[PDB]
């Protein structure tokens, strides 16, 4: 109300809404779903339009060969995180012949997001991402939230209607999790997961986004033709 | 006040919304793509009859394969435009081919959140970005100061924008020619348009993968006019 | 580069600039004009390091013609003098110095009187009734501290000019192929064509 | 009024309300704590499981700074990582210098120091975070517990979140039944007793227990999480005083 | 007075065929009149079917190899992962070498 | 973080009055009295020193501060702003004059540099005005004795005799009564004491009165001898028993 | 942050004027009034000291009337500390153009960056404007004798004869009056003392309320001098007129 | 009105930021006191730790400065100790630079200047805390000097502060009445303590034990903090008089 | 640095500090540009509230750039002395590095980028100022007329006028000037720039300004007396 002028402000109560705000954002966003076996990691997402002369909204963008995100919000602020991840994903390569742990990435984007909620001028960011990656700890799923707050898990799903799927994998948990050597199986269940978000809408050609990073699997998005496969 | 990079309750950036405002006040633009080009299309709209409409310049040359229309605060258009030209020649000096019409647009786009407490305020202007590359063929795109933009089969931008997107969504299918889309822009910008359109007041262009980006000629536009005129008579 | 030479007389400046640019063993040009208009009554001629004279000739030019148009005036001869004297004396302690020497050859129009500086690359300023700059000065300030009378017409100081030409086309080890001559009077500046 | 608007105004009492503000979020966080032992310090924290699909074990909250410091933190968990690499940079720096690890006074009032220059400006906000952290030095064990405002003092036993009072009542039980000292095994142990019963004050989710210590003896006063067979023995024990 | 440069030794050979093209280097490298490795490559597969090798001073070589590798990668980024043609990467490559001209990556370089 | 305060703290409202400034001067006329005599061969600087609590020792507090060995300063207002200044002021008497001149500036050039420092507080980015008017009497070989106020603004003006702070409205009407263009130093020291009675209530001795002198130099204060052309201060603060001598023959 | 105390001090109101300025103007009206007067022979400036204190020291004292170079002078309206800051500038940039030129510098040139100065201020960097105006006073071999008027907008203008500060709108009205072109500098001074006496909110213009310059050629042969008065020169210029 | 919220005047010449920055300084709850004896300055202060969860060794509001300063602080910790780190800071560079200890006096100077900027300059809030220096100068003998949020300084015979500062400091007032001199006639710190810590009594009206005091006593060479059993033997040593 | 954003976007998308800077050229005094066959004509008023002027150094309100364009305005006066400036200098700077004088649409489209950039910088306001910028392109003897204005937008014009009243004398312009015939020499040019000023000016003694420019740098500035024959004429057609 009177505390919501900048991020720099705490409420009474201690609430910040300024990233309040940002994280409204992401609500607003199209839904993205992000699940995981022991072999491999599987991000799905629901691309939106403008209308039907237009694109459809790329929601997946790759950080390394292990690496990779889905976005729901503002897609110019997901474009910095992201450059900022391949940047910090090539850092360790150039200097340390390693490749970033997918936990060391979540640490850098919760503090990359930190400092511009704390300092005047500027803005929090009004994106939420899921990051998928193999490293040598296996395959992981992380969540990022512009609050800073980031959160590995075994499935989530952020974006408008986020509930049904975030529900669906929270019951298909024993299930998909041991879907181990099998792409195909993962993602069905990742499609699966993402159709408890729709209304009104079902799953096109043009509409829906794939990404997959495994064992013996370099990270890779498919558009068009090569999802036909999953409808 | 408040900051200039504040988010409203609805997770929405305030400056951001309000420069979508400006452009609704902008001149008619729009944009077709076909498969043997991309035809841009714009409203000159002068203020005044003793004004020389010719140096009315809303359609620009980015490079021999990329051209640009705009709406809004045209002013603010300069610098984005000063941006996509150095973007464009620096990629060729460092790589000795042209760039693509899509890594043009991003450029651009990245330029658009660049304002803060960087430039003072956002862009009032948006952008249709048409184009031709061998990887993706023909492309045209629209280009917000919200830093985002799609690509488009079709597009207007500007006042009788949301009256001609309607238009253009009975009128446009995959196999249309390019003199097709030469009539459709004329014709859906007659519509739109608050004074009579000729060949002085509305201006044509077109970037082919042979010829590149050309802006017609008052006369060449005068005839797609009459034949235009012709054929809405003729049924 | 190489010759430029200066003779104040009666009613006059007159400039003569050596038309040569030689490189290693190559004559490159032989009509090359080594002089610039800075004011409708002001004319600097240069001789130097190669790049730096152009350079610093009109970067002087640009400047006094900016404040021309800037005050719709021609500043003086000697006001002219002292700018650029400035200008290579602040030069001269720079990370790259001007190597550059200049005559100014102007005529001041509320004074009605013609005038001729002298100022070499560090800033050494001076007003003479003959100037020269390098070499050229060791043959004809000799000549001309005999031949030179303080009224003389622009038509015996072109005479007085061919001398200085004709010793140095004598003595001189190189061929500098010949000079462009030009006058600075009241009615501003004009160039000999057949020298 | 308008002076709660702004960090450090003053208002006519002579409070900073933005930091006082700062605290309440500190409030609304998950209990952790801190027992200062015979030749040591442990920590512990509640984790509430949000869902079934949070991977166990695998969203680490208590941070390690130097080789020999832990810090676990109540609040803007984000803010508490901001903090801690600072506490980093400080600690480097020192080490840098002056040879010997940083001791935990000096690398309390570094803290300090840094979140108290977070109450002089209006141009930044202060920290959502109130902090208990500690280690092993040459001169033994200290615990310590950093707030918003920048204060912090030494402590036997500490905690924040918001089931603090319930956790500082059973830390005063501790102190008063143990003049002597508790030793690192035994307070491990009474970590977990205290995070359980300071978590009825949070019992919608049920929770994940994570402990770490630092004892000259135990762990060779470095810091190490507490794993495995030690960490089950701990969970049961603190079951077992539930009912 | 400290010498930033030094002579790794090696030669490095390449061939165009109508349809293919070889890049041929020997793996001795060499300091003065000592060996340091009998196999040391250094002709390398950079992506996008592009070999390279930069022979002289390995320091230099080794860096430019790894500033290239990385110009493709980030051409793929920024270029929706658009192949890195052959003459593009030469003239990419010139900038790379350009930039330090005045203190020069001491190599001859072949792709 | 940074100083984002880059703008002016001080503006003009409708009425053309600069707020800060008006607010400063009215800071002054709370601030305790002091004033400054001109004499033919002297000039006279006095102020009341009111002693925050009775264990305070006021001899550690001096409100006379000696500038340069010919300039000699007193206030009315706030106290660390002019500690602050003084501070300035001596320094700026060095870098802009001295370490030029070889020579110490004369009172007038030394106000003027004061004078531009109170100034720049009143436009500058980020800062209040200081809240004090200065008095300065000094001495200079082809001026003379002189005597200036500096105002909050950073206006200065010479004085023959006036008075700042509390009771000056009736101090200097005071002033005008006794003041001539023939007294000495000694007849103006005398109704400097008068002048200050006026406005002081509680006790009146060497102790609560501060007050200094421009006169004749003092090769005694010098600390050394064997250069003829240095000849000593002729700023003097005039002891607490130098005071009460005074007092008897009031 | 800050942007809660920010005044803004360079906006335009609703109407395009810029606040600060207009303002500044205003507190400019309540200055001491001060006139110039330009003849044939030389210029006049006139001022009146604000409201004069017995005690003042009136001989040593400068607070209207500075000198810039040889050939120009300033009269100021307005805060005084602000005119100084203004005219050490000037007096620099009169100086760097001798250095550069070997030329006094022409009174206009000088007036322009003084000018530029001021609109500086109205335009970037959130400062409060400089609340002085100047009234312009000087020769040079261009145009000769100039009389040129400067305000915290940064705008100047030329005048024959001219006032600034207080009652402006009388004194004008006076001054058109008047004047006349083929006016001398004694009758110039006669013009000024006489409007200044007329205008005053003093009840009768004596010696030590004012400050006094002329700039001749009535030095000897074809060079200009600048007189500023002494009291007693104001004193018996003042009964030389018959106003004492 | 923001002119209460940055360190700009009031319409009445006043700043209330730091009218308010002096309310901050009674926020502990605490009065200190300070004396001088013929060879020492003695700093006394209470000690309330209300917790039985802190260490109490830790909780302490006097700092040693320098080897021959010391300075208690009267308000919150967090300002108090970053006043205590720039103290500490600039009589170390002052030692560097100048070759000589920095004096009670100049130290006081320097840090109210400080002060003074607060007040003056508008990023920068007041420090909400009054700072007592205590010493035994090479020059000036036995020294109290004594700082505040408006930048104000003074030296003092001797000098309380706190939420009871006034009833303390007139006790010492009509002490110095009765003896007709600047100090405490004794000889020995010990018993100069023992009289701080006697005329607090009197004038707090409150008994205390060895934990609910903090004393600090500067001597010539060196200020030095008093345990809690050396204030134990001190509190005996009154009660058996 | 002071970073304020001045210039900002409002609700209904208008960026008032722009759109308040077009006030203050709506208060300056009337400028009028009308384009001959061979000729641009630059007209200005000047206020008679200032009387005791002295004209022979009061800056003069059209501006020589170059030798061949010229630069008048309505608006703040101190804020066009900037502008004119950076023209100039901008003018020395083309010919410098181009060895060509500038073309009057080059140094319009300068003038126009000057201004936008004070539309979105931190710390600056908009210039208060409209330009009309006049002359010839080198070699070339086809007249040149552009106009700019505070947000940044510049075009040609056959004829065009600013400041107060403009819309009065726009009128007057609308049907008074053929596209098909413009006035085909000086004389017709300068006749038609005085009968639109006399439409708003009052007196056209000496509170009418105008600058004749031809092709190859031939720019003149007219006298009271040439002016005033100008007025006496019109005024003698017009009783009938
Ligand atoms: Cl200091």
């Amino acid at each position: 109300n009177n505390y919501d002028g900048d991020t720099v402000t705490f409420s009474p109560t201690g609430r910040l809404f300024q990233v309040e705000y940002a994280l409204e954002a992401i609500k607003q966003g199209s839904v993205t779903v992000g699940l995981r076996s022991n072999t491999h990691a599987v991000l799905v997402a629901l691309k939106r339009n403008a209308d039907e002369l237009s694109s459809y909204q790329k929601k997946i963008i790759k950080c390394d060969e292990h690496m990779g995100l889905s976005l729901a919000g503002l897609a110019p602020d997901a474009r910095v995180l992201s450059n900022y991840l391949r940047q910090q994903c090539n850092y360790s390569s150039l200097v340390f012949n390693r490749k970033l742990a997918v936990e060391r990435a979540g640490h850098l984007l919760c503090d990359k997001a930190q400092k511009n909620t704390q300092s005047y001028g500027g803005r929090p960011y009004g994106v939420g991402l899921l990051i998928i990656g193999y490293d040598k700890s296996g395959a992981h799923l992380l969540e990022f939230q512009p609050s800073g707050n980031v959160t590995e898990l075994y499935g989530t799903a952020i974006g408008a209607r986020s509930q049904g799927a975030k529900t669906y994998l929270e019951r298909t948990l024993d299930t998909f999790i041991k879907i181990d050597g099998n792409p195909d199986e993962l993602i069905k269940a990742g499609v699966e997961a993402i159709s408890q978000s729709l209304r009104d809408e079902s799953l096109t050609v043009d509409n829906l986004s794939i990404a997959i990073v495994g064992k013996d699997t370099p990270f890779t998005i498919y558009d068009g033709e090569a999802v036909a496969k999953y409808i | 006040d408040r900051g200039v990079s504040t988010f409203s309750p609805e997770g929405r950036l305030f400056q951001v919304e309000y420069s979508l405002e400006a452009i609704k006040l902008g001149s008619t633009a729009i944009g077709i793509a076909t498969k043997e080009g991309v035809v841009l299309g714009v409203e000159k709209r002068a203020t005044s009859p003793l004004l020389e409409s010719d140096s009315i310049e809303k359609i620009v040359e980015i490079d021999r394969h990329i051209g640009c229309a705009m709406s809004g605060l045209t002013a603010d258009a300069r610098s984005m435009i000063e941006h996509a030209r150095t973007a464009a020649v620096t990629h060729n000096l460092y790589y000795d081919e042209d760039i693509n019409v899509e890594s043009l647009t991003q450029s651009v786009c990245d330029l658009a959140l660049r304002f803060g407490e960087l430039m003072s305020r956002p862009f009032g202007v948006a952008l249709l970005i048409a184009g031709h590359d061998a990887d993706d063929g023909y492309q045209l795109f629209h280009a917000e100061p919200s830093g985002t933009f799609y690509r488009y089969n079709a597009k207007a931008i500007g006042s009788g924008s949301e009256g001609a997107q309607a238009e253009l969504l009975n009128e446009w299918h995959s196999s249309l020619t390019l003199k097709e889309a030469e009539l459709l822009v004329l014709k859906i910008l007659k519509q739109v348009m608050e004074e009579k359109l000729d060949e002085n007041n509305a201006q044509l262009s077109c970037i082919t993968k042979q010829d590149g980006f050309k802006i017609y000629d008052n006369e060449k536009t005068a005839e797609l006019i009459k034949e235009l005129k012709e054929k809405e008579a003729a049924e | 580069m190489d010759i430029i030479l200066g003779i104040r007389v009666q009613d006059s400046v007159i400039l003569a600039s050596s038309k040569a640019v030689t490189r290693g063993i190559s004559v490159l040009k032989d009509s090359d004009d080594k002089t610039r208009q800075l004011s409708p009554h002001t004319l600097m001629s240069f001789a130097g390091e190669a790049g730096d004279t152009v350079q610093f000739a009109e970067y002087i030019q640009a400047n006094i013609q900016l404040y021309s148009i800037r005050e719709d005036y021609e500043l003086s001869p000697q006001a002219v003098s002292s700018f650029v004297r400035q200008e290579l004396a602040k030069s001269i302690r720079s990370r790259r110095p001007y190597q550059v020497n200049v005559l100014i050859g102007g005529y001041d129009k509320k004074k009605n009187k013609p005038e001729l500086y002298q100022i070499d690359y560090l800033g050494t300023k001076v007003e003479l009734p003959y100037g020269a700059h390098g070499y050229s000065g060791f043959y004809t300030f000799s000549l001309l501290d005999h031949h030179y009378r303080p009224d003389m017409t622009t038509e015996e100081g072109l005479d007085l000019l061919k001398l200085c030409v004709q010793e140095l086309e004598k003595r001189m080890p190189m061929d500098f192929k010949g000079v462009i001559v030009k006058i600075v009077d009241k009615d501003g500046i004009r160039q000999v064509d057949d020298f | 009024t308008g002076y709660d608007l702004s960090n450090s105004v003053f208002s006519p009492d002579g409070r900073n309300f933005q930091v006082e503000y700062a605290v309440k979020a500190v409030e609304n966080g998950t209990t952790s704590i801190g027992i200062k032992c015979n030749d040591g310090v442990v920590f512990a924290v509640e984790k509430l499981i949000t869902s079934k699909l949070l991977v166990p074990q695998k969203n680490v909250k208590i941070q390690v700074v130097d080789r020999h410091i832990g810090c676990v933190y109540s609040g803007l968990i984000p803010d508490g990582r901001h903090l801690v690499n600072r506490g980093r940079e400080e600690a480097a720096s020192f080490k840098k210098l002056y040879k010997t690890p940083i001791p935990i006074p000096a690398f309390a009032d570094r803290l300090g120091q840094y979140v108290q220059a977070h109450t002089l400006y209006n141009s930044v906000r202060p920290f959502g975070v109130s902090t208990i952290f500690g280690g092993v030095d040459k001169n033994g064990a200290h615990l310590y517990m950093l707030e918003p405002s920048g204060s912090y003092w030494g402590y036997k036993g500490a905690a924040t979140g918001k089931g603090r009072q319930s956790a500082k009542a059973e830390l005063e039980k501790l102190v008063d039944h143990h003049p002597e000292g508790l030793s690192a095994r035994e307070a491990v142990k009474q970590a977990a007793k205290i995070i359980y019963l300071a978590h009825e004050d949070n019992k919608e989710k049920d929770f994940e227990l994570e402990i770490s210590w630092c004892s000259l003896s135990e762990t060779n006063g470095l810091h190490k999480f507490v794993k495995g067979d030690l960490l089950q023995e701990a969970i049961d024990f603190a079951q077992k005083e539930i009912n | 007075q400290f010498n930033p440069y030094g002579d790794n030794g090696g030669t490095i050979l390449g061939i165009a065929g109508e349809d293919f093209a070889v890049l041929a280097g020997d793996t001795r490298n060499i300091t003065d009149y000592s060996i340091n490795s009998r196999y040391e490559p250094k002709v390398f597969d950079c992506g996008d079917n592009i070999v390279m090798s930069a022979n002289g001073f390995a320091a230099d070589g080794d860096a430019l190899v790894k500033r290239f590798k990385n110009s493709v990668k980030w051409y793929h980024f920024d270029h929706n992962d658009k192949k890195l043609s052959i003459n593009s990467a030469a003239r990419n490559i010139q900038h790379l070498l350009y930039g330090k001209r005045f203190f020069p990556y001491y190599v001859h370089t072949i792709i | 973080m940074t100083d984002r305060y880059s703008f002016s703290l001080t503006t003009f409202s409708p009425s053309g009055k600069l707020g800060q400034i008006d607010y400063a001067l009215t800071a002054v006329k709370q601030g305790v009295t002091s004033l400054g005599i001109k004499a033919t061969n002297g000039v006279v600087i006095a102020t009341e020193k009111k002693s925050s609590s009775p264990l305070a020792m006021s001899e550690t507090l001096s409100k006379v501060s000696l500038l340069t060995p010919d300039i000699g300063a007193v206030y009315s207002g706030m106290g660390p702003d002019y500690r602050v200044l003084v501070d300035k002021s001596r320094k700026v008497a060095h870098t802009s004059y001295k370490r030029i001149y070889g020579e110490y500036p004369p009172t007038k050039l030394l106000v003027s540099e004061v004078a531009k420092i109170m100034q720049e507080a009143t436009q500058s980015g980020g800062v209040r005005p200081f809240g004090v008017s200065l008095l300065i009497a000094g001495h200079d070989e082809f001026n003379g004795f002189s005597l200036y106020q500096v105002d909050p603004s950073g206006s200065y003006f010479p004085w023959k005799a006036t008075a700042i702070g509390k009771g000056s409205v009736a101090a200097k009407t005071f002033l005008e009564k006794r003041w001539n263009d023939e007294l000495e130093l000694e007849d103006a020291i005398h109704i400097a004491l008068l002048t200050l009675k006026e406005s002081v209530e509680g006790e009146f001795n060497g102790d609560t009165i501060e007050l200094a002198i421009i006169g004749d130099e003092n090769p005694d204060l010098l600390g050394y001898t064997g250069i003829p052309t240095d000849k000593g201060p002729r700023f003097r603060k005039l002891t607490s028993q130098e005071i009460n001598d005074r007092l008897e023959a009031l | 942050g800050s942007r809660r105390y920010d005044s803004r001090t360079t906006i335009f109101s609703p109407e395009g004027r810029l606040y600060q300025v207009e303002y500044a103007l205003e507190s400019i009206s309540h200055a001491g009034t001060a006139i110039g007067i330009m003849a044939s022979d030389g210029i006049v400036l006139a001022a009146e000291r604000k409201v004069t204190s017995t005690l003042l020291e009136q001989d040593t004292s400068t607070e209207k009337l500075y000198k810039l170079n040889d050939k120009i002078a300033v009269a100021v309206a307005g805060l005084t500390a602000d005119a100084e800051i203004l005219i050490n500038t000037a007096r620099i940039h009169a100086q760097n153009y001798l250095k550069t030129y070997n030329e006094d510098i022409p009174v206009e040139i000088l007036v322009r960056r003084l000018s530029d100065i001021k609109q500086g201020y109205t335009q970037h960097g959130g400062l409060r404007p400089f609340g002085v105006s100047f009234i312009y006073a000087g020769y040079d071999d261009r145009y000769g004798y100039q009389l040129y008027t400067s305000n915290p907008s940064g705008n100047y203008t030329g005048w024959k004869a001219i006032s600034v500060g207080a009652n402006t709108s009388a004194a004008q009205t006076l001054l058109q009056m008047d004047y006349k072109d083929d006016m001398k500098v004694d009758d110039a001074i006669e013009l000024a003392l006489k409007t200044l006496s007329k205008t005053t909110d003093s009840s009768a213009l004596t010696y030590d309320r004012l400050e006094f310059a002329t700039i001749r050629k009535g030095a000897n042969d074809g060079e200009v001098y600048q007189k500023i008065f002494k009291p007693q020169e104001i004193k018996d210029i003042l009964v030389k007129t018959g106003i004492t | 009105g923001y002119d209460r919220h940055i360190t700009i005047f009031s319409p009445e010449g006043r700043l209330y930021q730091v009218e308010y920055a002096f309310k901050a300084t009674n926020q502990t709850n605490i009065n200190s006191l300070a004396v001088r004896g013929k060879d020492c300055t003695v700093v006394i202060s209470q000690k309330k730790v209300p917790d039985k969860l802190l260490d109490p060794t830790t909780v302490s509001y006097i700092f040693c400065i320098s080897r021959t300063i010391g300075m208690v602080v009267n308000g919150p910790i967090p300002d108090a100790r970053n006043a205590a780190l720039r103290a500490k800071a600039e009589a170390a560079e002052f030692r560097y630079k100048y070759g000589y200890d920095m004096p009670c006096d100049v130290l006081a100077k320097r840090m109210a200047n400080l002060s003074q900027i607060y007040t003056q300059r508008a990023y920068m809030r007041p420090l909400g805390v009054i700072l007592t220096f205590v010493s035994v100068d090479e020059e000036l003998g036995p020294s109290i000097y004594k700082t505040d949020p408006a930048g104000y300084y003074v030296g003092y015979k001797a000098t309380a502060t706190g939420p009871k500062q006034q009833e303390i400091t007139t006790n010492l007032e009509n002490h110095f009445k009765k003896s007709k001199i600047d100090h405490i006639n004794e000889e020995s710190w010990e018993k100069v303590v023992e009289f701080a810590i006697t005329h607090m009594i009197d004038a707090l009206g409150t008994e205390f034990s060895k934990n609910d005091l903090e004393v600090g006593v500067a001597t010539k060479d060196k200020f030095f903090t008093l345990s809690a059993e050396n204030i134990e033997e001190r509190l005996v040593a009154i009660a058996e008089q | 640095g002071y970073d304020r954003a001045l210039s900002i976007f409002s609700p209904d998308g208008h960026i008032f500090q722009v759109e308040y800077a077009l006030e203050a050229v709506k208060r300056g005094t009337c400028a009028v540009g009308v384009k001959g066959k061979n000729c641009v004509v630059l007209g200005c008023e000047r206020r008679s509230t200032l009387k005791l002027q002295d004209t022979r150094i009061t800056p003069s309100k059209v501006s020589k750039i170059d030798s061949h364009v010229v630069l008048s305005f309505s608006g703040l006066n101190a804020d066009s002395r900037i502008l004119i400036e950076k023209a100039r200098v901008e003018a020395q700077s083309h010919r410098l590095t181009l060895e060509d004088p500038v073309t009057v649409e080059y140094l319009t489209r300068y003038v126009a980028g000057v201004q936008q950039r004070y539309t979105q910088s931190g710390g600056v306001r908009p210039f208060g100022v409209s330009t009309l910028i006049a002359g010839f392109d080198p070699r070339d003897d086809e007249p040149k007329l552009y106009q700019t204005e505070p947000s940044g937008i510049y075009s040609s014009w056959s004829a065009q006028t600013i400041g107060r009243n403009s819309k009065t004398v726009r009128e007057f312009l609308e049907k008074n000037y053929d596209r098909k015939e413009p006035p085909a020499t000086v004389e017709e040019c300068v006749k038609l720039t005085v009968r639109s000023l006399l439409e708003v000016v009052q007196t056209g003694a000496k509170n009418i300004e105008i600058t004749v420019v031809k092709p190859d740098s031939d720019i003149v500035a007219l006298s009271s007396e040439e002016i005033n024959q100008y007025v006496t004429q019109i005024e003698q057609e017009k009783q009938e």
